[PDB]
């Protein structure tokens, strides 16, 4: 749903690069591979972690909250 | 003569509800099944 | 003494009279004294023979 | 140490299926019996037992374990004591055991 | 716990002799005569005497004893009743056999 | 067989009634009572027999 | 990994490989048997309820329902319901004048456990009150799971 | 007045009476909680049919129908023979009455509980000396009204008459007789609560407002107005139907919903003159017939109520 | 009395055993029980 905190294979921290990856794709008009390389993800285990992630939390946030406060 | 008793809506309502709730297509089997929601492709 | 919650352990104790005692709810009176000819239903331990099957 | 052979290594798409061992594991030493046949109840959700079918009986017959077959069919399942008359084989003997 | 001790000798079934009940044997074996098509009395508290679930035929409850043997559900084997039919009726499983015997014997002297 | 099976016994005059164990009364929530199919058929037999007796 | 088996990385499992949420739903209704008998959601007590389950009723509230977010384990009762009984019926003794209700509660599955997620109370087409309770659990890969 | 035939489970070793007993369903055992001794083992937990011993009592019967192979002659003859039963004739009348009650309730779109209660009331009140000269239509209508009231979905006399063709005199007499019978059996052998009251005008307001298509806010305001309307002696004596209708009309004009009294009375079968007359009485106490929270929030004030 | 929340307008209500299951504000017939206010412990594994 949300970006994983750690890479499954090796344990590198990748949960702090989702916003940077999206910003590189949108504002900088960079390709996915170039953005992944620029973010410091060298091993394809982390490259797939960030490349194949699907952000379903954005869709889940479209529903009105069940409980208010 | 009372039309409310001459026409019984339960005939249509119960017939359709039964035929859809169960697979018995009367009053063939397995015409209606519970939709699979295990996954989107399913 | 180990009882039914620790392997190896026991679950029931059967006296020579045929009556069965559940070790659960029995610790209130303490450990039971065993006598010859009684039966202790104890957990299957290592090297116990068991029949292993696969259908059909 | 390096493996003598080289390993095919790469990403692959894998799926987790609905079958989990924790949802199938079940064992029974004793439990409830059905009202009709007074045999172990069916269904792992109700602490039911496993079926010792005709094929299992045939395999045990081939093995020659007559005592094991009898124990499975009697001690591990329904076992009932009835009183029969010597004149008529009918089990219509009223027994005031007390 | 197990079943209560019995003084009768313990034996093993060696032969099984099949046969058909005679009406006299049915009446003798029966412990009660069922003449009411109901199961419970007007109060729905206890089984009606002479009904289908007559207490003399046994018990299928863990809380009631059998009025015949005074034993629990796990010891009572069950006791048979009987219904005296108004007229004789054929046995559905023996109609063909009865027909063959009728064609084989005379229908006026039985020879 | 003269002793165990005569042709006259293939015709039923006295119908044995099995005990409740053969036809137990099941319960779903224990607040609703269910009766066995054998019990239903035996009740039908009794009603028909009483009707025939009263008629004849 | 012989005969169609596999070896999985325990570190990857710890980091969240092939982990899943399991939601299970239980439904219960207040049935009205005639004008005399009716069932109600309640927290049965040991002094007024007969044949109540051996589980623990500490988690129930005054309405006979567990609030969401509470943890439940095997044999725990999640929906507590009671129905009246007719007199002149004694079972295994233990039936005194104090007892006037009997339990009809819905217990959690013996082998399942988790945290109650969402409980909703409403009325069906017939106007009888019925409730739906959902329980969450986490399934982590094991040495028996299928992939 | 009969044999005991009762089994009581007690621990011989403990001797405590009453005993603490635990039913281990999973292990199929009944165990003493103090010493752990097992008292009874091998305890028990489609082949049968279910029945309700409250509407049918004890009556076991089976139908005859076609199978995978059957001849119509045998089915017809067997059904004919089964029909000519004297013992079963008595209960067939009750079964037919149940069938007609079911048809009426189903055509009325009433919940299952309503028709079940109606059948129970009919069975309880049937076969008595008091109800011997009254029409089955009146009996069924009275039973349906009693069931509707017992189910907290009480309907009105005119609403039930719209389906069952029975005049008011017979309907009321039968209803009173049935209520007396129910009270007598409740005492000798509960039955009634606050719902058994006659007026209960609060229950009608939601359905009338639904018929008129008003919003739930207007429905709640009308409920409050009707609840407070009983404090005026000049209106408390009026029929509950009129009280509810007048309250609904007052709230309709309070919220300025474009529905005229000519249509309100036409939809709820109430005279427009009666509606306006009741509005005249309630206008003198409009101040006590409006929700303080509503008037404070300002959705509407007392002003939006024309007075003649 | 116990606290519930409407399933549509998300209003907190205080319901008793006698009160009907219904939202007094909008009229919705579905209510979700309010989350328990007692802390629940979770392991970070
Ligand atoms: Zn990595
Ligand atoms: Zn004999
Ligand atoms: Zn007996
Ligand atoms: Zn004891
Ligand atoms: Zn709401």
């Amino acid at each position: 749903m949300i970006v994983p905190v750690r890479c499954f294979s090796c344990g590198k921290v990748v949960g702090d690069k989702w916003e940077s990856y999206l910003n590189l794709l949108q504002e900088d008009e960079l390709d996915e591979g170039t953005a992944l390389s620029r973010l410091g993800l060298k091993r394809y285990c982390c490259r797939r972690m960030i490349l194949t992630h699907v952000d379903l939390i954005e869709k889940f946030l479209r529903y009105n909250p069940l409980e208010k406060r | 003569f009372n039309m409310k008793l001459a026409i019984n809506a339960k005939t249509i309502t119960s017939g359709l509800k039964y035929a859809l709730a169960t697979g018995n297509w009367g009053e063939r089997a397995g015409v209606s099944q519970v939709l699979n929601r295990y996954t989107y492709s399913s | 003494r180990n009882g039914p919650n620790e392997h190896p352990g026991a679950k029931y104790v059967i006296r020579d009279s045929g009556d069965r005692i559940d070790l659960r709810y029995s610790k209130r009176a303490g450990d039971i004294q065993l006598q010859y000819g009684w039966k202790v239903e104890r957990h299957i331990m290592d090297n116990d023979p068991v029949l292993f099957n696969r259908q059909p | 140490k390096k493996l003598m052979a080289q390993i095919f290594f790469g990403p692959t798409y894998y799926q987790r299926l609905r079958h989990m061992v924790d949802d199938k594991i079940h064992a029974r030493a004793r439990g409830p019996m059905q009202v009709l046949t007074r045999q172990p109840v069916e269904g792992r959700s109700r602490d039911g037992g496993l079926r010792f079918g005709e094929m299992e009986r045939d395999c045990m017959i081939a093995h020659g374990a007559a005592s094991f077959l009898k124990e499975r069919l009697m001690e591990a399942s329904d076992a009932f004591r009835v009183h029969i008359c010597g004149i008529c084989g009918l089990m219509t003997v009223i027994a005031k055991l007390n | 716990v197990g079943q209560q001790y019995s003084s009768a000798p313990l034996r093993t079934v060696k032969e099984v002799q099949f046969g058909l009940f005679s009406p006299e044997e049915v009446r003798a074996i029966s412990v009660a005569k069922i003449r009411f098509p109901e199961t419970m009395d007007e109060t729905q508290t206890r089984a009606k005497i002479g009904g289908l679930n007559d207490p003399r035929l046994g018990s299928i409850d863990r809380n009631l004893k059998c009025q015949t043997c005074q034993e629990g559900m796990n010891e009572c084997p069950g006791h048979f009743g009987h219904i005296d039919l108004a007229k004789p009726v054929f046995h559905v499983g023996f109609i063909a056999k009865i027909k063959k015997v009728c064609e084989c014997v005379c229908m006026h002297c039985g020879k | 067989n003269e002793v165990f099976s005569r042709p006259e016994w293939m015709i039923l005059t006295c119908l044995p009634v099995p005990p409740p164990p053969v036809r137990p009364s099941i319960s779903f929530n224990e607040s609703q009572r269910g009766e066995d199919d054998l019990t239903f058929k035996l009740a039908d037999i009794l009603k028909a027999n009483i009707s025939l007796e009263t008629l004849e | 990994n012989q005969e169609d088996s596999m070896i999985m990385n325990q570190s990857s499992i710890d980091r969240g490989l092939f982990r899943s949420l399991f939601f299970r739903s239980y439904m219960d209704q207040e049935k009205k048997y005639g004008m005399s008998i009716t069932e109600t959601f309640e927290k049965p007590q040991r002094t007024n309820t007969l044949r109540m389950k051996h589980g623990t009723y500490d988690k129930l509230d005054d309405d006979g329902l567990i609030a969401p977010g509470v943890r439940v384990s095997g044999e725990d009762v999640i929906i507590g319901k009671t129905t009246p009984i007719s007199p002149d019926e004694e079972e295994l003794g233990q039936r005194t004048a104090y007892h006037s209700k009997r339990d009809a509660s819905t217990p959690l599955r013996s082998t399942e456990n988790g945290i109650v997620d969402q409980v909703l109370v409403t009325t069906n087409q017939d106007g009888l009150k019925f409730v739906k309770v959902r329980v969450r659990t986490t399934k982590i890969p094991q040495i028996g799971d299928k992939f | 007045r009969g044999p005991n035939l009762n089994i009581v489970l007690t621990c011989p070793e403990c001797k405590v009476y009453p005993p603490k007993i635990v039913e281990r369903f999973s292990e199929g055992d009944v165990v003493c909680a103090l010493c752990g001794l097992v008292l009874s083992d091998k305890l028990v937990d489609r082949v049968g049919e279910a029945s309700n011993p409250l509407l049918d009592g004890n009556n076991l019967s089976t139908r005859i129908g076609k199978g995978e192979t059957t001849d119509m002659r045998f089915t017809k003859e067997l059904n004919k023979a089964q029909g000519k039963n004297v013992m079963d004739k008595k209960d067939n009348e009750v079964q037919a009455a149940f069938a007609k009650i079911t048809m009426l309730c189903d055509a009325a779109e009433l919940p299952k509980i309503v028709k079940d209660c109606a059948k129970e009331a009919y069975k309880l009140c049937h076969d008595e000396k008091t109800l011997k000269g009254k029409s089955m239509e009146s009996i069924m209508a009275a039973s349906i009204l009693i069931g509707c009231r017992r189910a907290e979905v009480a309907r009105t006399f005119k609403e039930i008459q719209s389906l069952i063709h029975v005049k008011t005199k017979e309907f009321g007499k039968t209803l009173n007789i049935m209520k007396n019978i129910l009270r007598g059996k409740s005492e000798d052998g509960k039955i009634d609560t606050d719902n058994m009251s006659g007026a209960q005008n609060l229950t009608y307001i939601p359905r009338f407002c639904s018929h008129l298509g008003l919003p739930m806010q207007v429905t709640t305001s009308a409920e409050y107005t009707a609840k407070k309307c009983k404090e005026i002696k000049e209106i408390a004596g009026k029929s509950p139907i009129t009280i509810a209708v007048v309250s609904i009309y007052l709230n309709i004009l309070l919220f300025q919903i474009p529905i005229t009294a000519a249509k309100v009375g036409q939809t709820l079968q109430v005279t427009e003159g009666t509606i306006k007359s009741g509005y005249k009485i309630l206008y003198e106490h409009r101040d006590k017939l409006v929700d303080p929270q509503l008037i404070a929030n300002g959705v509407v004030s007392l002003d939006n109520l024309p007075g003649v | 009395t116990l606290k519930y929340i409407c399933a549509e307008c998300s209003s907190k209500l205080s319901l008793s055993r006698t009160d009907a299951v219904r939202c007094k504000d909008c009229g919705h017939r579905i209510l979700l029980k309010a989350r328990t206010k007692r802390l629940v412990q979770f392991e970070a594994r």
